[PDB]
RNA sequence: UAGCUAGUAGGUGGGGUAACGGCUCACCUAGGCGACGAUCCCUAGCUGGUCUGAGAGGAUGACCAGCCACACUGGAACUG
RNA sequence: ACCCGCAGAAGAAGCACCGGCUAACUCCGUGCCAGCAGCCGCGGUAAUACGGAGGGUGCAAGCGUUAAUCGGAAUUACUGGGCGUAAAGCGCACGCAGGCGGUUUGUUAAGUCAGAUGUGAAAUCCCCGGGCUCAACCUGGGAACUGCAUCUGAUACUGGC
């Protein structure tokens, strides 16, 4: 069930021999809908070749959750460098909120409500990849039974 | 406020059907939905991404015909009570009496319909009305006047009414020429092509 | 650090599962003991032993099971110049509801599910996730 | 990180004032004109700028813009003017605008008509 | 010293107009001591638009107050 | 029981006055720490129980003079 | 803004007032306040509230609620 | 107030904007000139920005345009920040008030929380009614107004002895 997410795409400048060099560069997120998601960036001649060197990256590793109610088992904190992101579960559904580079990396590993926010520096790879920090933070069940709650 | 283009630019624009300029044609003819798309879209374009966003905006309006702070009030009101903006705002388009007196029959279009409407043509639980900017609940009776019944364009969409699908949120009755709500609409039964992926966002980044 | 001693308590906790260590050491008293026992039944450690009489120290064995570390957060929010005062009604729920707060009351201290059925308030001890 | 500091010094914020300070919170401000020039010719822009100066009974004086097409200010001659950054000109933050008893009005005019004011032609 | 009047409401041509314990002093409208009831102009072409407290009033005047004629003639609308 | 307060006596040589410092806690309004205020006030006394940096216990009565309403009632502390 | 009072700082007996008070006439003394911001000029009435925002905070009080002050401008008495 | 009719399209549409951010523009005119803005700037003979033609795009009895107040502004950080070098430890030692202070048995109970008695009026924000073209509004009931004043209780902890 795969399923693909261009987050940002645009053009670079670079210096060489008496004068400068243009190319394009994307992130992306790449998940299945229901508990996975990975992240890619990449550069490229031609557009849609740099965004396809970053899909690429994002089916190179991803973060497998098990998410509770289309939302977070418990609160989680991700970062990286000077972005940080922080995520509080949200009730009745509703509750979205929050923007392309927190949403578009959980809205496509099948999350439908989350209080996210970022902190920061907001670089939005590096948020992006602090939400896959925050995504590495979350635990799994319900099973080990060790509080009475709730 | 009013579109001064040909109706059928909006569609041919679209590259789909808006349920604009209708009449006993019903559809598709002489539309020329990808057979006139213009001087724009054939060749659909990329452009910024601020692009649907509006142009998927204006989508979702111009359907219904709807300004812009009418649009803005509407997701306040679906803002309300926890039941989503993507969902709760069909309730104040759908429910509205421009759209309940075109989905009776009475128009063949919104805009017909709300002609009708501003030519007090039509009435609401035995009262006379004059503005199509209302909602309609359950249990309200909505009817035409008999001094309107004659008219051609009320003859023509009452033809086509019957070419549309039935509403499952209210009832009409062709002999009386009058109407009852029974129930507000809901996304998986209203079963059609509206945005969903944009009035989940509105108005923020 | 002895101008805060329980806020040094929880530091001591938060660096030593971070380090991943069994036992945390402290400088023993009545408040230390008091929130050891609460500590114990929230099973975040699973025995506190008091040396020394004579230099009384404290220590506590961590509850290693499931998992890495045995706490995810754990916040003083109150300080002794800037206290902090919940109302009965007021406290709040931490960990999204997956976690204790800890309030001083005017008897001892006790869990927010106490001091909530009791119909409790006072000064916040700790937020713990 | 200490707890009563602020109270012995309590911690100072920028209020953002005014860039067109002499309009004493105005739209619009009456005064007199005292010189009608050109500014210094200034950047790889190349053009030549209308412009007056423009006193008023608040105790300020301003240098003023003379936008439209065409103009025959005299000196003496009574003017309003509005706020508005122009960084053509060398630090100029008004306009001064077309309703006034002296002031030519531009012409050639059909479209964009609401800015300076000009009727419909005949025909 | 002391009032058993109407006061108004509504404000522009729309009077809902409650019968009020109020002091000569100060507002004309607002700022009352108790309500004694209502005489509501547009009441839904129902007999419910007239409503007074009998007994409170007969307090109000035994202990001092004065009552208005206008509402002395009213108090026949709610029987007796 | 009647209105009293208990505080150090900061001058005590007035002829036919006594000023007595009264010390309580407030909240900062914007830096949330529970701060110490201190109150003055002069005190009625002609009985002499008490002397500089001694401690008395004192209540409200009628006003007087600038900033004296209050009067001695007892000394706490005696000894010393 | 580094100076500020001086019926000010603490007492005594009448007279005035519904009544506290150096209100008011006498007489008995010499202080009192302040950098931990006294005090004086510039500007300005204050508040239910309104506006903004997630809130803190910021802004602001017409209009609708509630006080004060003021009556050509300055000044004096009566009536109560 | 409210409601119904009569012959007749009858009297009835303008305003801004169109490279990048921020969508709509092709062809001409001018040619570093003339005039635009929030910012780079637009303009020298093939200028999307100026002017003109024909169109496009948005709003509409309006449309554009602005002083003045907030948000965005964590860019004064109380919630919510920084001090090696970007913005900052103020050239270095002693030290009174101020502020801070280990551990335990008593004790005061100001602060705190608890409980109770008063208060947070009329409006108003929110939910649901009534009544006037919709709605506002004017009104009816709920829910709020997380606050504030006092009298008793408890003393974990800050102050105090």
């Amino acid at each position: 069930e795969l399923q693909e997410k261009l987050i940002a795409v645009n053009r670079v400048s670079k210096t060489v021999k008496g004068g400068r060099i243009f190319s394009f560069t994307a992130l992306t997120v790449v998940g299945d809908g229901n508990g996975r998601v990975g992240f890619g960036y990449g550069k490229a001649r031609e557009v849609p070749a740099a965004i396809q060197k970053a899909m690429e990256k994002a089916r190179r590793n991803m973060i497998n959750v098990a998410l509770n109610n289309g939302t977070l088992q418990h609160p989680v904190k991700g970062v990286h460098t000077g972005s940080r992101v922080f995520m509080q579960p949200a009730s009745e559904g509703t509750g979205i909120i929050a923007g392309g580079a927190m949403r578009a990396v959980l809205e496509v590993a099948g999350v439908h409500n989350v209080l996210a926010k970022a902190y920061g520096s907001t670089n939005p790879i590096n948020v992006v990849r602090a939400t896959i920090d925050g995504l590495e933070n979350m635990n799994s069940p319900e099973m080990v039974a060790a509080k009475r709650g709730k | 406020a009013r579109y001064l283009g040909p109706k059928l630019k909006l569609s041919r624009r679209e590259g789909t059907d808006l349920f604009l300029k209708s009449g006993v044609r019903a559809i598709d003819t002489k539309c020329k939905i990808e057979q006139a798309p213009g001087q724009h879209g054939a060749r659909k374009p990329r452009l910024s991404d601020y692009g649907v966003q509006l142009r998927e905006k204006q989508k979702v309006r111009r359907i219904y015909g709807v300004l812009e702070r009418q649009f803005r009030n509407y997701y306040k009101e679906a803002a309300r009570l926890k039941g989503n903006t993507g969902e709760n705002l069909l309730a104040l388009l759908e429910g509205r009496l421009d759209n309940v007196v075109y989905r009776m029959g009475f128009g063949a279009t919104r805009a017909e319909a709300r002609q009708l409407v501003s030519h007090k043509a039509i009435m609401v639980n035995g009262r006379v009305v004059n503005i199509a900017s209302y909602q309609v609940s359950p249990n309200d009776v909505v009817s035409i006047r008999e001094k309107a019944k004659k008219q051609s364009r009320v003859k023509a969409a009452l033809e086509l009414a019957e070419q549309r699908e039935k509403p499952t949120w209210l009832e009409v009755d062709a002999g009386k020429m009058e109407g009852t709500f029974k129930r507000k609409p809901e996304r998986s039964d209203l079963s059609a092509d509206i945005n969903e992926h944009l009035i989940v966002e509105l108005y923020s980044k | 650090s002895m101008q805060d001693p329980i806020a040094d308590m929880l530091t001591r906790i938060r660096n030593g599962q971070a380090a991943n260590k069994a036992a945390v050491t402290m400088p023993s008293s009545k408040l230390k003991v008091a929130i050891a026992n609460v500590l114990k039944e929230e099973g975040f450690i699973e025995d506190f032993k008091v040396e020394g009489d004579t230099k009384p120290e404290l220590e506590l064995t961590l509850k290693y099971f499931q998992g890495k570390a045995v706490v995810e957060s754990i916040q003083r929010v109150s300080r002794p110049g800037l206290r902090i005062y919940k109302r009965k009604d007021e406290l709040p729920k931490v960990m999204a509801g997956l976690g204790i707060a800890v309030v001083s009351t005017s008897k001892g201290v006790m869990t927010d599910r106490a001091a909530r059925q009791a119909g409790l308030g006072g000064e916040i001890i700790c937020y713990v996730a | 990180a200490t707890v009563n500091q602020l109270v012995r010094k309590p911690r100072a914020r920028k209020v953002a004032k005014s860039n067109v300070p002499a309009l004493e919170a105005c739209p619009q401000k009456r005064g007199v004109c005292t010189r009608v020039y050109t500014t210094t010719p200034k950047k790889p822009n190349s053009a030549l700028r209308k412009v007056c100066r423009v006193r008023l009974t608040n105790g300020f004086e301003v240098t003023s813009y003379i936008g439209g097409e065409g103009h025959n200010l005299q000196e003496h001659s009574v003017i309003l003017i509005r706020g508005g950054r122009v960084k053509d000109l060398p630090g100029v933050r008004y306009h001064t605008v077309r309703g006034a008893l002296d002031c030519s009005g531009v012409k050639d005019r059909k479209q964009a008509r609401s800015k300076y004011g000009v009727k419909r032609p005949k025909a | 010293m002391v009032t058993i009047r109407l006061a108004r409401h509504g404000a522009k041509k729309r009077p809902f107009y409650q019968v009020v314990v109020a002091d000569s002093r100060n507002a004309r409208n607002g700022r009352f001591i108790e309500r004694v009831g209502f005489f509501n102009p547009i009441a839904s072409e129902k007999e419910e638009g007239t409503r007074l407290d009998l007994d409170r009033i007969a307090h109000w005047v035994g202990q001092g107050a004065t009552i208005s004629d206008r509402v002395a003639a009213l108090i026949k609308e709610v029987n007796k | 029981k009647i209105r009293t307060l208990q505080g150090r006596v900061v001058s005590d040589k007035m002829e036919k006055s006594i000023v007595v410092a009264i010390e309580r806690f407030v909240k900062h309004p914007i830096y949330g720490k529970f701060i110490k205020r201190t109150t003055k006030l002069h005190v009625h006394d002609e009985n002499n129980e008490c002397g500089i940096g001694d401690v008395v216990e004192i209540r409200e009565c009628r006003p007087l003079s600038k900033t004296k309403s209050w009067t001695l009632v007892r000394v706490v502390e005696k000894a010393v």
